[PDB]
RNA sequence: GGAUAGUGGCCUACCAUGGUUUCAACGGGUAACGGGGAAUAAGGGUUCGAUUCCGGAGAGGGAGCCUGAGAAACGGCUACCACAUCCAAGGAAGGCAGCAGGCGCGCAAAUUACCCAAUCCUAAUUCAGGGAGGUAGUGACAAUAAAUAACGAUACAGGGCCCAUUCGGGUCUUGUAAUUGGAAUGAGUACAAUGUAAAUACCUUAACGAGGAACAAUUGGAGGGCAAGUCUGGUGCCAGCAGCC
């Protein structure tokens, strides 16, 4: 009988069998249990703006040796730290001291993207000045 | 002038209102678009009716020009004209003189002040100025 | 407060980015039919897909049915109106399969290079841009007019366009008045 | 190792080279035409797969 | 029986453990107002629905009430908590989730303008009012068609094709210029012009307005998924790239 009830009247057996497996999905759990609102970084938001703190010693993953900075920083609605990976060449120009950042995802929702461990999200903007724009030198971060 | 060709349509005459409706239709290339003045006098000179009694506005040009189509009104007498037709458009004709208000702003702001003063205000008046006097 | 005004899109992109015989396709289509995006391809694949849905859900219902008969009757009349279908062939087969190339060579822009009034397709096209063309007594700037048979016997251009006539043009007084001037 | 630098590496020491004038390029239906001549009416390179960057050999 | 405008444990005196419940009651949660309703299928549909229409609720939260046909009304009153509008220190008086606008909150959202002119509302009303509404500003939230250009002497990059005097002429005509032209227009300055009473936005016109170091199209940028750079420099598991490899 492939196992599952197939009586006319068993349409209850059904929906309750199908409400008991449905939790076994990754994202239907998430999704009725409000893990973005309750423990997500950034409270199911998809960017965040954050205070850039300070240094850590931490190392890159396969294959590299690479220990200069991975941007620690302090949003501003949660208060919550995470370290987000400044995404270009020449990331020593940005990170100068306590600089207000957005951050976005890094796309996974939610895990590390490659050679980065531990870290899920990146910067965009750089007080208010898009991070690509000072790449590119098409625009300039105020100083003054 | 040089063949405008002035035509009328869907012209329905209505003692209600003691007017005649249509609407008006000008063929006229090699030209900006027929003024609603120069229309007035048009119908004017070719049925003799009067001058105030015609009506003329809306007149959207077709995409690429030489035509226009708008909304005419003919009136039986210019008194009934006068009686009917919106101030606005009376004033745009020139029939009518443009009345001297201010702003709506100033309107309100004004009308929030004699609310707040009650009655006709002579007696506070004369009570402040004694209270500056003492 | 105001009801709202509804607004539909008009095209579809595929859903395989980069297919080589598709890119192909689309691509020789656009150029000998004198196109600017393969926008214009998508809105026109995408009133095909409408018809041809239109078509299948009306051979769904049984036959000589009241609503698939006037249905199919409305569609019709609209296909040959715009005049892709036989006027004595009732077969629908060209309904079932009507083709992205019939209507783009039914479409107005290479009108004008099927009759020979502009001898280029982007000729023509940039004719039509510059609103040198005239359906009838109103002037038309859009290539994708797709024109249904009836003004064949009244197209020509404007007479408030310059090759049109009683106007020398922009550049075509200068051009005479300097020349003049010139030769005294 | 030593290496507590070179933060902006490559970078820093590229050289500065500046795009070549050259003429501008057709925009829209211009465009789709050159494309189009210059793929399927040219037979610039139609040999073995018909590749679009004919490199020297 | 009372109170209601009215039925009714809506409440008062006496009489039972009566009523609900695994066909899920009760309790908890909702980053839950409900419905009409976007995105797919002749049936897999899964989400979302604060939001233009309908029904609810609220006017900082609770509570109470007057008037009134209709209110538990908060741009009506009567009472605290965070907060205030103030002095000449006795006061008077409570919450723009209406329109503009400001500050906090933020990834996240417009101007402290005009008009009753187009649509509807109200008793005493053809005349008044309406931040309802419309219009004007910002606006790449979306949605439609779509400027960026069309041809000559010459060669080059050479689709389909001929004259039996073997690259000569080339009938029909695919593209390119650093040597050059009698051909057609958009964006705007604007008296003239409109659904605007004094107006820039839409096609119309004296004039100015095209020649490509002009009025200039970007965004992703070519290993595979998903075609093409072993053509040239700089570093040399380093800067970095890479949604996955």
């Amino acid at each position: 009988g492939k196992g599952k009830p197939r009586g006319l009247n068993s349409a209850r057996k059904l929906r309750v069998h199908r409400r008991n497996n449905r939790w076994a999905e990754n994202n239907y759990k998430k999704r009725l249990l409000g893990t973005a609102f309750k423990s997500s970084p950034f409270g199911g938001s998809s960017h965040a703006k954050g205070i850039v703190l300070e240094k850590l010693g931490i190392e890159s993953k396969q294959p590299n040796s690479a220990i200069r900075k991975c941007v620690r920083v302090q949003l501003i609605k949660n208060g919550k730290k995470v370290t987000a990976f400044v995404p270009n060449d020449g990331c020593l120009n940005f990170v100068d001291e306590n600089d207000e950042v957005l951050l976005a995802g890094f796309g996974r929702k939610g895990k590390a993207k490659g050679d980065i461990p531990g870290v899920r999200f990146k910067v965009v903007k750089v007080s208010g000045v898009s991070l690509l724009a000072l790449w590119k030198e098409k625009k300039e971060k105020p100083r003054s | 002038s040089d063949a405008v060709t002035i035509r009328t349509r869907k012209v329905i005459s209505n003692p209600l209102l003691a007017r005649k409706q249509f609407v008006v239709d000008v063929l006229h290339p090699n030209r900006a678009n027929v003024s609603k003045d120069e229309l007035r006098e048009k119908l004017a000179e070719v049925y003799k009716a009067e001058k105030d009694a015609v009506s003329v506005f809306g007149f959207r040009t077709q995409f690429g020009g030489g035509k226009s189509v708008g909304f005419g009104l003919v009136y039986n007498s210019v008194a009934e004209a006068k009686k009917f037709e919106p101030t606005y458009r009376l004033v745009r004709y020139g029939l009518a003189e443009k009345v001297e208000k201010a702003s709506r702003q100033q309107r309100k702001q004004k009308k929030n002040r004699d609310k707040k003063i009650f009655g006709t205000g002579k007696r506070l008046a004369k009570k402040v100025a004694r209270r500056n006097a003492d | 407060p105001r009801a709202p005004r509804t607004y539909s899109k008009t095209y579809s992109t595929p859903k395989r980015p980069y297919e080589s015989s598709r890119l192909d396709a689309e691509l020789k289509l656009a150029g000998e039919f004198g196109l600017k995006n393969k926008k214009e391809i998508y809105r026109i694949s995408f009133q095909l897909s409408k018809i041809r849905r239109a078509a299948r859900d009306l051979l769904t219902r049984d036959e000589k049915d009241p609503k698939r008969l006037f249905e199919g009757n409305a569609l019709i009349r609209r296909l040959v109106r715009v005049g892709v279908l036989s006027e004595d062939k009732k077969k629908l087969d060209y309904v079932l399969a009507l083709k992205v190339e019939d209507f783009l060579e039914r479409r107005l822009q290479t009108q004008v290079y099927k009759l020979g009034l502009a001898k280029s397709v982007h000729h023509a096209r940039v004719l039509i841009t510059q609103r040198h063309i005239a359906v009838g007594k109103q002037i038309v700037n859009i290539p994708s007019f797709m024109v249904r048979l009836d003004s064949e016997k009244h197209i020509d251009f404007a007479p408030t366009s310059p090759f049109g006539g009683a106007r020398p043009g922009r550049v075509a007084r200068r051009n005479a008045a300097r020349k003049a001037e010139a030769s005294g | 190792h030593g290496s507590l630098a070179r933060a902006g590496k490559v970078k820093s020491q590229t050289p500065k080279v500046e795009k070549t004038e050259k003429p501008k390029k057709p925009k829209g239906r211009a465009y789709k035409r050159l494309l189009y001549t210059r793929r399927f009416v040219n037979v610039t390179l139609v040999n073995g797969k018909r590749r679009m960057n004919p490199g020297p050999s």
